[PDB]
C-alpha cells in the first residue's frame, strides 16, 4: 500500500513532457509553477525499519512552497484518497 | 504615489465614477463636524436635547457645523444610492471582493446614521431607537433577549442613549478601514468603465485628470450640500424631531428619514412580523445577490436596450416606494406599496436576469 | 497594476497638442448642444417611460386617497 | 499644627488578601450610621436595596425603607408629596444643599460618607483612630469654640464634636456597645459602603492565583518543548581547507 | 477564563442593578372618565388604564 | 387610543389596528396587547403589578 | 488575505536570541488593545456632564454588572502601560535599538500621546485630581510667549475649567488611543524593514528563526504574566497606584494640600519643580522627554549593544537609579532636603544622558583601541 | 525582509532533536542554578551600587527630613 | 438673546429686571428670589407639565422655543390657527 501511495505522489523531472497534465498534484504544481528541478518519492526498506518519504532538488526560494505541496499532499492521501487515484497507483 | 498619483485608469470613465470619491468627502465631512458637535454634546437623557439646541444657539458657528452634519448624512445617502445604481448598471459588481465589502458598508453606514438621529433625544429619535431595535426581536427563542440586552434595558432608556453615543462615535472610523480594504481590492482590478470592455489598451494616469474631475466633483457636492443647510436645512428632517422624546405618545404621522422610506414601505407592505423583517433584512442583502444572478454575455448595460429598460424600472419603483413610505397606511397605497415590494424583487430575481438572457439570444451567443 | 505592465498593444499612433496650443472650449455651444440633443434622444425612449408610470401611479393613487376621505368622491 | 500623626494598622477582619468583610459586622455598622451618622452625613450613593443580601434580608431593608419618609411627585396637580420610602430610594439626606450643612454645624461641612475610607489616606484605618481619638488639647494649645482637639485630624482641630460613646445605641443583637465597638463596626459598614464589590474581588483573586497557579507552568511547558529543538541544537563549521 | 471573561464584559450590558428595582403601582380610578384611556409611564412602559 | 377601525386602538409605526380588548384585529402585530397582573382594592383604587 | 498576515506575523525572521526585553513591545500592543475594550465599554456608561460625571463613575462601580472590575482593569491597565512603556524604552536605549531612527522617532511620538491620553483620561471621572490635573497641565501651555494664554482659554472652552473642557475631553480621550493604535502599526511597518535588534547589538541575519512558533509562544507566555499583574492590582489592591483625593468630587475653590500627579508622571513632575522659575520648568520638562530623539546622536560607542560595554552599562543604572530618585523626589513636600535633591537629580538626569554616557562611549572606544 | 534572502551563509551544519524526542527540562535545577548563579555575580557589581546610593540618599534624605521638623527648643 | 436683535443690552436688562427668578442656596442653605439678569432664561409659568395641564382642563400648552420648526407649515400654520378660530360646522359638539 505505501509503494500505491508513493505511485500516486510519484517523481518529476524537468525534461518530463507531461507539464501541467502530470496525474500526481505534486508534479503537476512543480511543473506549472517552477517549483523544483525534480523530485521523487522513495520506500527504503531495511530488516525491521525504513525511510518512507521524497527527496526533491530545487531554487534557494522554492524549499518551502515545495515543502509545503509534498507534505499536504500526504496529509490528503491520509484522509482523502480517492478510488481512482487509487487505481492509478 | 501609486495608490494616487501615477494609479492607472480608465481613460472613459463618467461623471457616474465620481461618487466614491464623494463618498470619501461625506465621510471625512461627517466626521469633522461629528468631532466637533461631540465636543459640546453630552449623552444623559436629561440633558441630551438640550445640548444640541445649546449647540446650535450659543456654541459659536454650532449651528452651520450641526446642519452641515445633519444634511452632510442626507448627501451620504443619495451618493451611497447614486454609488451602488452605477455598479448594478455598469456591472461593477462582479468585482465580488470590492462589491461584497460595499455591502457591508452600506449596511454600516445605514446603522450609523440610525443611531446618530438617536442622540439629539426628539420624538423621532426615541421611537426610531424603539422600532429599530425590535427588528431583532424577529429572532426565535432569543429575538427580545437581544433587544433587552442591546437597550440595556426593558425599555429605550438611558443606558441606551449612552451606548448609542459611543457606537456612533467609533463606527464611523470603522467604516474607514473597511473602506480603505474596498479600495485595496478596487486597486487589485483598476476600475471598471461605461462600455463594460476592458480598458487596459487605453489607460491614463489619475493625476492630473481624474484629480481635477474630482476636485469638480467635490465642489457640485458642496454646493448641493450648503445649498440645503445656508438656505434650506431643515428640508429633509423631521419636525417632530424638533419635540423632546415622549415615551408615552407616538406621533400619529411618525415616519422615517427619507433615506430608509423604499425599505420601510417593504417592510409595511407585509402584514406578518417575521415576514416583514425577513423582507426588510432581503431588500439589502439581495444585493449580494446580484453577481450571481449576471446572465449576460456582456458585463455593463450600457449595449443592452431591455436590461436597460428592467433598470430604470427598478429606479422608478424605488421612487414609488420612496413616496409609499411617507403615506399612511390606507387605501390605495396599502395596495400599491405592495405590488412595489413584489415588483423590487421580481424585476432583481427574475426580470433582469431574464432579459440578460433574452438579450444573449438576440446576439446569438 | 503600473504602467509598462498593463497590455500589449502594436502598430497604433497617438498624437496630441500642449493644452498650452489648444482651446479649452472648441466648438462648446455649436458641436455641444447638438451632441446634447443626440445622447438625451437616444436614450429619453429607455429611461422616461418608466417614470411616467410613476407619474401616473402617482396622481391616481393620490387623486383616488383624497376621493375616498369625503361624502360624495 | 503642621505636625502629623499617622493611624496605626487595625487587624481588620477583611485586612487579609482572601479575607472578606464581616457582614454581621456590616450590618451593626449600618446601624450605627443610621442611629448616629445619618443626622449629619449624607450617604448619597448607597441605596437600601443595596443591603439586600448584604447585611439584610429583602423584607427587612423594605422595612428599613418604609421607616423614612421621602418626597416623590409630581401628582396630577403638579404638586410633590411624601410618601414611605421603598427598596429604590437611595439614604435620605440630612441637609439640601451642603449650605445648609455648613449653616447646622457652626460652617463645618460633613462630607458624605459613600466613599470616605477610599478618599481618605489610611482609610478604616484612620477612621477608626479619628473616631476613637478625640483628647483634651495640649498645653499651649487654644481652640476657637466650635472646634474640638483630635490629634488624627490634620491641624488637630475638627468642627465635629466627640460623635460616639459607650451605648451611644443599641445594637439589634445585644453586642455591648462600647465606644470602641461602635467605632470597629461602622468603619467595616464604611468599608462595604466604599468598595460593595470588596468580597468579589478577592473570591475572583482566589480563583485567578489558582488558574494562574495551572496556566503559567503549563505554557512554560509549552514554550520549553517548542524551544527544545533550537536549545539542543548542536552546530560545526567544515570550512574547506 | 475566556468564557468568564467575555461573559462579564456582556453581562455589563445587560440591565443595571438599579433598572430591576421595581415595584407596583397605584392608580385613582374615579379620576378617569367613562371612555378615557388614561396612560402612566410605568416600569419602563405605557401602561394604559 | 379611540383610532383604527375598531375604536381601539391604532398603532401608527406599521398599521396594527387593536379593539378595546387590546386585542390585535389587524396589521403585522402578532399577539393582543399584554395584560399585566392587577388587583382592585379599597376605594375606587387599582394596584399593578 | 493570507499574505501581510502571512509574511508580517507567522514567517516573519526573528533573531534567534532575543530576550524577555523583547517582550514588552507585545505586552504594549495587548496593553492598548486592553485599554480600548475596557474603554468602550465604560463609555457606554460614561456621561460627560460636570453635574454627573463623578456619578455616572459610581454608577459604573456599584450598579453595572461587573462594572467595578472594567473600571479598575482600565485604571490599573494605564498603569501597566506605563510599567511597559518605560521597560520597553530602557530596553532601547540599552541596547541602542534607538539606531533604528524611524522606528525610534515614532516611538517618542507614541510615548508623548499615550502620555497625553493617559492625562485626559484622569480628568473625566471629576475628582480632585481630575480638576486640578486639568488645570495645571492646560496652563503649560501658558508659557508659550505672546498666545500662551489664548490657547489656554481655547483648549479649555473658557476662563477655567468647566463643562466644555470636560466634554472635549471625553471626545479627546475617546479618540486618541485609535489614533495611537494607527501610529503604532507605522511604528511596526517601519521595524520590519530592518528587522528586530539584539541583545548582542550583533546583526543577526545568519541566524533568524521564524516568528512563529518561537515567539508566539514566547509572547503568550508573557501575557499571561502581564495578566497576572493586573489582576493582582485589579483584585488584591485596586487603589494601591491610585490617588485616594480624586475619590472626592472636584471643587474649584480648594486645591489639595499635598496635590501630587500619578506615579508615571513624578520624575518629570520632579523635574519641573526643581526650577524656580515657570518658563525654565516647562521646558526642562518638555526637554525630559524629547531628549529621547536626540540619544542617537549623542551614540559615541563603535558597538551598538551596551552588553560588552562596562562603563557604560553603570552609567545606564546610574540614569535608572535617578529616575527613581526623582520618582521618590515628585512624591514628597517642596522642602529641605528634598528641594535640594531633586535639583541634583535633575541635574544628574540630563548630565548622564548629554554627557556622561557619550563619553564613557569614546573611553570605551579607546580602551578597545578603535 | 524573507527566508531565502537574509545573508551569505557557507559550511555551517546544524545538528537537531524533534521536540518530541527530548526533555522540555534537561538538568533544570542541577544547571539551571549554577547559570542564575553566575549570571547573577557577573551584572551584580553593574547593576546594583546605583541603587544603593539611592538607598542611602532615599534614607539620608527622610531622616533630615524628619530631624527637621522637630523640637527646635529657642 | 434679545440684545441686538431687537432690544438694546440695557432695555433688555430692564426687561429682564421686570421679572423676579429663584435663586441660591445663599449662606444658610436657602433660595430666594431676585430681579431678573440678561443671563436668566424666560421664567417659566409652570414649575412642571402636570401643573400646566392642571391648569388648563388637562391640554399642555407646548414649548414655544421651536413650535414653527417643530409644525408643518411652521408659521403658515401658526398664524392660521391663531386668526382661524370659527363656530362649529353643523353637526359638531364639542367637549366643554
Ligand atoms: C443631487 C445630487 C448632488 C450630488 C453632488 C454632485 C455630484 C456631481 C457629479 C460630478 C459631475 C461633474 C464632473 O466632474 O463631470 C464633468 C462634466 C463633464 O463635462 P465636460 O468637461 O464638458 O466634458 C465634455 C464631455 O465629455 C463631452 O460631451 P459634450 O461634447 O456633449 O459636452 C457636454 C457638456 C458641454 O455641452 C454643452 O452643454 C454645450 O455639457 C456639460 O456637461 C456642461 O461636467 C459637468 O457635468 C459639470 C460642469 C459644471 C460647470
Ligand atoms: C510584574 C511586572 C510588570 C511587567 C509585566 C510582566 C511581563 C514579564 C516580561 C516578559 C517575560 C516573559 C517570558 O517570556 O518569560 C520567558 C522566560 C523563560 O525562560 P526560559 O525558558 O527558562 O529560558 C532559558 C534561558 O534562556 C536560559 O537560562 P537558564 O538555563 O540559565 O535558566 C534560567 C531559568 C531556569 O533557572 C532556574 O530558575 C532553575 O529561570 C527562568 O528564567 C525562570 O521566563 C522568565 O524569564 C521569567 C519572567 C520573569 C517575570
Ligand atoms: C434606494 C432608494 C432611493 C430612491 C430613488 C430616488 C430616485 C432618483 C432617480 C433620478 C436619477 C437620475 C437619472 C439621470 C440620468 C439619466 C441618464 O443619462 O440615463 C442614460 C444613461 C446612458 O448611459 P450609457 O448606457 O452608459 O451610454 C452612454 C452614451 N453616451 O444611463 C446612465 O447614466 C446609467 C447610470 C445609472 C446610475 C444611477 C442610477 C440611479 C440611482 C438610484 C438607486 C439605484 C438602485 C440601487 C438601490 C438598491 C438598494
Ligand atoms: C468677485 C467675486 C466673484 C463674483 C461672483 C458673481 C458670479 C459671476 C460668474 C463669473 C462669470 C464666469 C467667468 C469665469 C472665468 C472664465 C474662464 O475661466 O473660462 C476661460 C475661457 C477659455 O476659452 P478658450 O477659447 O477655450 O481658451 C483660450 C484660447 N485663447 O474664456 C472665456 O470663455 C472668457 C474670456 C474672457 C476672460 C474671462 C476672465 C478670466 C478669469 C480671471 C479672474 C478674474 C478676476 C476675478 C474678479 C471677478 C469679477
Ligand atoms: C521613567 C520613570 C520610572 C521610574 C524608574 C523605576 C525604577 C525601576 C528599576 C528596576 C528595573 C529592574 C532591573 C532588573 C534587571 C537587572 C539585570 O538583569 O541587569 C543585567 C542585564 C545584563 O544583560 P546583558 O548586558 O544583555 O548580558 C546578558 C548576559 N547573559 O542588563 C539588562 O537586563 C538590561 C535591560 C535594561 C532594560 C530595562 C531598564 C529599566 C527601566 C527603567 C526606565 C528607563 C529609562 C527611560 C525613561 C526615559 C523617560
Ligand atoms: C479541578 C480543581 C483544580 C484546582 C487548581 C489548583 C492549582 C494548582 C497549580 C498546579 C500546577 C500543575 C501544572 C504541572 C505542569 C507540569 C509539566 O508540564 O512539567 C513537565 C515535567 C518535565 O518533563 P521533561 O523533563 O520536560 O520531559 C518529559 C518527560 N519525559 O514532566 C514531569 O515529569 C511532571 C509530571 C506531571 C504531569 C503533568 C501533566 C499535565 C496535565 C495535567 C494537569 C492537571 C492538573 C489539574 C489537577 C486537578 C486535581
Ligand atoms: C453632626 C452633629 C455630626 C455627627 C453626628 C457626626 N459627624 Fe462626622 N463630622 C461632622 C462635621 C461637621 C464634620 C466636619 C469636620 C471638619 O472640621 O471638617 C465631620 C467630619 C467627619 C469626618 C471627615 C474627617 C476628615 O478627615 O475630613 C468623618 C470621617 C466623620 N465626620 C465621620 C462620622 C461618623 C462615621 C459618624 C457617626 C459615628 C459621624 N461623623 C457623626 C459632623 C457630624
Ligand atoms: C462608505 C461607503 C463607500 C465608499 C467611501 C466607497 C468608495 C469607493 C471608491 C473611492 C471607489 C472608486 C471610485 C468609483 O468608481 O466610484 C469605489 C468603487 C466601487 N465601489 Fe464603493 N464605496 C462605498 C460604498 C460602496 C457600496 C455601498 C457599493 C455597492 C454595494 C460599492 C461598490 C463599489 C464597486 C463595485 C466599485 C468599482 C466601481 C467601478 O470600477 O465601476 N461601494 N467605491
Ligand atoms: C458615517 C458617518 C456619520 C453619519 C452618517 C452620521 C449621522 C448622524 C445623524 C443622521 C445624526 C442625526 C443628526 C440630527 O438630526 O441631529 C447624527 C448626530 C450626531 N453625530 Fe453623527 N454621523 C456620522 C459620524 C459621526 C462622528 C464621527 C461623530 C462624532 C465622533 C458624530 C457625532 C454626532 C453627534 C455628537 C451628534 C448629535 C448632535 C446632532 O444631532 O447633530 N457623528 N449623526
Ligand atoms: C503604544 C506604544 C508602543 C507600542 C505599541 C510599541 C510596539 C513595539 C513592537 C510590537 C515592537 C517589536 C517587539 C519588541 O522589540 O518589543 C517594538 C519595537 C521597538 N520599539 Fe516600540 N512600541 C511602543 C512604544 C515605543 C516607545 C515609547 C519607543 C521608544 C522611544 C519605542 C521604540 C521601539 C524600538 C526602537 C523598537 C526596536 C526594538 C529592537 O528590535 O531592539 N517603542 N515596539
Ligand atoms: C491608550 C489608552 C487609554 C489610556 C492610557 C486610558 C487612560 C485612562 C485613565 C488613566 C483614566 C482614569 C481612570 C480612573 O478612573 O482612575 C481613564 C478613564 C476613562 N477612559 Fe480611558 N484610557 C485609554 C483608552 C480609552 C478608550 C479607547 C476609551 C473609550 C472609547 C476610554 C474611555 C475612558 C472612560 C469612559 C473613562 C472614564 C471612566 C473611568 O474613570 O474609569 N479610554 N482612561
Ligand atoms: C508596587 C508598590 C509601589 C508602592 C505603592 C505606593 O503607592 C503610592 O501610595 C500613596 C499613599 O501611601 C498614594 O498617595 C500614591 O498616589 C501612590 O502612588
Amino acid at each position: 500500500a505505501l509503494q500505491v501511495a508513493n505511485a500516486i505522489i510519484g517523481h518529476y523531472d524537468c525534461t518530463y513532457g507531461g507539464g501541467a497534465h502530470l496525474s500526481s498534484p505534486l508534479a503537476s504544481i512543480a511543473a506549472t509553477n517552477k517549483l523544483c528541478q525534480s523530485f521523487q518519492t522513495f520506500n527504503i526498506c531495511y530488516a525491521d525499519t525504513g525511510l518512507l518519504g521524497a527527496h526533491f532538488v530545487c531554487d534557494h526560494m522554492s524549499i518551502d512552497d515545495m515543502m509545503f505541496v509534498l507534505q499536504g499532499q500526504w496529509m490528503r492521501l491520509c484522509t482523502s484518497a480517492t478510488e481512482s487515484e487509487v487505481l492509478r497507483g | 504615489n501609486n495608490a494616487f498619483i501615477d494609479l492607472p485608469a480608465p481613460s472613459n470613465i463618467s461623471s457616474w465614477w465620481n461618487f466614491g470619491s464623494l463618498l470619501g468627502i461625506c465621510l471625512i465631512l461627517q466626521i469633522l463636524t461629528g468631532l466637533f458637535l461631540a465636543m459640546h454634546y453630552t449623552s444623559d437623557t436629561t440633558t441630551a436635547f438640550s445640548s444640541v439646541t445649546h449647540i446650535c444657539r450659543d456654541v459659536n458657528y454650532g449651528w452651520i457645523i450641526r446642519y452641515m452634519h445633519a444634511n452632510g448624512a442626507s448627501m451620504f445617502f443619495i451618493c451611497l444610492y447614486m454609488h451602488v445604481g452605477r455598479g448594478l448598471y455598469y456591472g461593477s459588481y462582479t468585482f465580488l471582493e470590492t462589491w461584497n465589502i460595499g455591502v457591508i458598508l452600506l449596511l454600516t453606514v445605514m446603522a450609523t446614521a440610525f443611531m446618530g438621529y438617536v442622540l439629539p433625544w426628539g420624538q423621532m429619535s426615541f421611537w426610531g431607537a424603539t422600532v429599530i431595535t425590535n427588528l431583532l426581536s424577529a429572532i426565535p427563542y432569543i429575538g427580545t433577549n437581544l433587544v433587552e440586552w442591546i437597550w440595556g434595558g426593558f425599555s429605550v432608556d438611558k443606558a441606551t442613549l449612552t451606548r448609542f453615543f459611543a457606537f456612533h462615535f467609533i463606527l464611523p472610523f470603522i467604516i474607514m478601514a473597511i473602506a480603505m480594504v474596498h479600495l485595496l481590492f478596487l486597486h487589485e482590478t483598476g476600475s471598471n468603465n461605461p462600455t463594460g470592455i476592458s480598458s487596459d489598451v487605453d489607460k491614463i494616469p489619475f493625476h492630473p485628470y481624474y484629480t481635477i474631475k474630482d476636485i469638480l466633483g467635490a465642489l457640485l457636492l458642496i454646493l448641493a450640500l450648503m445649498l440645503l443647510v445656508l438656505f434650506a436645512p431643515d428640508l429633509l428632517g423631521d419636525p417632530d424631531n424638533y419635540t423632546p422624546a415622549n415615551p408615552l405618545n407616538t406621533p400619529p404621522h411618525i415616519k422615517p428619514e427619507w433615506y430608509f422610506l423604499f425599505a420601510y414601505a417593504i417592510l409595511r407592505s407585509i402584514p406578518n412580523k417575521l415576514g416583514g423583517v425577513l423582507a426588510l433584512a432581503f431588500s439589502i442583502l439581495i444585493l449580494a445577490l446580484i453577481p450571481l444572478l449576471h446572465t449576460s454575455k456582456q458585463r455593463s448595460m450600457m449595449f443592452r436596450p431591455l436590461s436597460q429598460c428592467l433598470f430604470w424600472a427598478l429606479v422608478a419603483d424605488l421612487l414609488t416606494l420612496t413616496w409609499i413610505g411617507g403615506q399612511p397606511v390606507e387605501h390605495p397605497y396599502i395596495t400599491i406599496g405592495q405590488l412595489a415590494s413584489v415588483l423590487y424583487f421580481l424585476l432583481i430575481l427574475v426580470l433582469m436576469p431574464t432579459a440578460g438572457t433574452i438579450e444573449n439570444k438576440l446576439l446569438k451567443w | 497594476r503600473q504602467f509598462g505592465h498593463l497590455t500589449r498593444v502594436r502598430h497604433v499612433i497617438t498624437y496630441s497638442l500642449s493644452p498650452f496650443e489648444q482651446r479649452a472650449f472648441p466648438h462648446y455651444f455649436s458641436k455641444g448642444i447638438p451632441n446634447v440633443l443626440r445622447r438625451t434622444r437616444a436614450c429619453i425612449l429607455r429611461v422616461a417611460p418608466p417614470f411616467v408610470a410613476f407619474y401616473l401611479v402617482y396622481t391616481w393613487g393620490t387623486q383616488e386617497f383624497e376621493k375616498s376621505k369625503r361624502k360624495n368622491p | 499644627s503642621d505636625l502629623e500623626l499617622h493611624p496605626p494598622s487595625y487587624p481588620w477582619s477583611h485586612r487579609g488578601l482572601l479575607s472578606s468583610l464581616d457582614h454581621t459586622s456590616i450590618r451593626r455598622g449600618f446601624q450605627v450610621y443610621k442611629q448616629v451618622c445619618s443626622s449629619c452625613h449624607s450617604m448619597d450613593y448607597v441605596a437600601y436595596r443595596h443591603l439586600v443580601g448584604v447585611c439584610y434580608t429583602e423584607d427587612e431593608a423594605k422595612a428599613l425603607a418604609e421607616e423614612v419618609e421621602v418626597q416623590d411627585g409630581p401628582n396630577e396637580d403638579g404638586e410633590m408629596f411624601m410618601r414611605p420610602g421603598k427598596l429604590s430610594d437611595y439614604f435620605p439626606k440630612p441637609y439640601p444643599n451642603p449650605e445648609a450643612a455648613r449653616a447646622a454645624n457652626n460652617g463645618a461641612l460633613p462630607p458624605d460618607l459613600s466613599y470616605i475610607v477610599r478618599a481618605r489616606h489610611g482609610g478604616e484605618d484612620y477612621v477608626f483612630s479619628l473616631l476613637t481619638g478625640y483628647c483634651e488639647p495640649p498645653t499651649g494649645v487654644s481652640l476657637r469654640e466650635g472646634l474640638y482637639f483630635n490629634p488624627y485630624f490634620p491641624g488637630q482641630a475638627i468642627g465635629m464634636a466627640p460623635p460616639i460613646y459607650n451605648e451611644v445605641l443599641e445594637f439589634d443583637d445585644g453586642t455591648p456597645a462600647t465606644m470602641s465597638q461602635v467605632a470597629k463596626d461602622v468603619c467595616t459598614f464604611l468599608r462595604w459602603a466604599a468598595e460593595p464589590e470588596h468580597d468579589h474581588r478577592k473570591r475572583m483573586g482566589l480563583k485567578m492565583l489558582l488558574m494562574m497557579g495551572l496556566l503559567l507552568p503549563l505554557v512554560y511547558a509549552m514554550k520549553r518543548h517548542k524551544w527544545s529543538v533550537l536549545k539542543s541544537r548542536k552546530l560545526a563549521y567544515r570550512p574547506p581547507k | 477564563a475566556a468564557k468568564n471573561v467575555v461573559s462579564q464584559f456582556v453581562s455589563s450590558m445587560s440591565a443595571s442593578a438599579d433598572v430591576l428595582a421595581m415595584s407596583k403601582i397605584e392608580i385613582k380610578l374615579s379620576d378617569i372618565p367613562e371612555g378615557k384611556n388614561m396612560a402612566f409611564k410605568w416600569r419602563g412602559k405605557p401602561l394604559f388604564v | 387610543a379611540n383610532a383604527g377601525d375598531f375604536g381601539g386602538y391604532y398603532c401608527p409605526c406599521h398599521g396594527s389596528h387593536y379593539d378595546a380588548s387590546g386585542r390585535i384585529r389587524k396589521g403585522p402585530a402578532p399577539l393582543n396587547l399584554e395584560v399585566p397582573s392587577y388587583e382592585f382594592t379599597s376605594d375606587d383604587m387599582v394596584i399593578v403589578g
